[PDB]
């Protein structure tokens, strides 16, 4: 799990 | 960021905020026209924001300005998150100052044990949301080679290192992503991926800066 704003 | 604190205006003078008209992740200075940040925050429209401390109000000191090359690493994949580091170009050169300052990158990788710096306007809560206004910080340290593939069995590569605790309760989460992890000063860590956050037996995982310098270097000076 990326750690980006989505 | 959580289970951080609040790390004071300006006192991690290289973090930087990626901004598509809200933020999205974080990146580091590393020269005065250079970002680096996470393959997989790559988009159009990225304005990156340096000089910020409470990312939704106009305080003074931020500067706004374009990225003009947003640079994947040409062997990221999407699936394992291998090579997860970009390369941003700004528009124009940031102005450096005492609050806008780059990081060194480092000469050489770190041990595990070293402690780091870890930044980001990411979620503050392991269960739920909640987004700061001002820059968290966490002081966390590189666990080993082994504790990181125990606890993430096939999936870290050579490109990645484990960063953290196992006890829960501390850790970068969504919204830290391409932002630092800074070990003695150097560039170490770019922030990348983990199975939640904060959560027990799952450290997060980070691109491992120092495999790629060279690279770095080359494609700086060929753009
Ligand atoms: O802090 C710096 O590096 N320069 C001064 C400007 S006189 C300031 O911006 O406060
Ligand atoms: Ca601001």
């Amino acid at each position: 799990c990326t750690k980006s704003i989505c | 960021i959580v289970g951080g604190y609040t790390c004071g205006a300006n006192t991690v003078p290289y973090q930087v905020s990626l901004n598509s008209g809200y933020h999205f992740c974080g990146g580091s200075l590393i020269n005065s026209q250079w970002v680096v940040s996470a393959a997989h925050c790559y988009k159009s429209g990225i304005q990156v924001r340096l000089g910020e401390d409470n990312i939704n109000v106009v305080e003074g000191n931020e500067q706004f300005i374009s990225a003009s090359k947003s640079i994947v690493h040409p062997s990221y994949n999407s699936n394992t998150l291998n090579n997860d580091i970009m390369l941003i170009k700004l528009k124009s050169a940031a102005s450096l100052n005492s609050r806008v300052a780059s990081i060194s990158l480092p000469t050489s990788c770190a041990s595990a044990g070293t402690q780091c710096l870890i930044s980001g306007w990411g979620n503050t809560k392991s269960s739920g949301t909640s987004y700061p206004d001002v820059l968290k910080c966490l002081k966390a340290p590189i666990l080993s080679d082994s504790s990181c593939k125990s606890a993430y069995p096939g999936q870290i590569t050579s490109n990645m290192f484990c960063a953290g605790y196992l006890e829960g309760g501390k850790d970068s989460c969504q919204g830290d992503s391409g932002g630092p992890v800074v070990c003695s000063g150097k560039l170490q860590g770019i922030v990348s991926w983990g199975s939640g956050c904060a959560q027990k037996n799952k450290p997060g995982v980070y691109t491992k800066v120092c495999n790629y310098v060279s690279w770095i270097k080359q494609t700086i000076a060929s753009n």
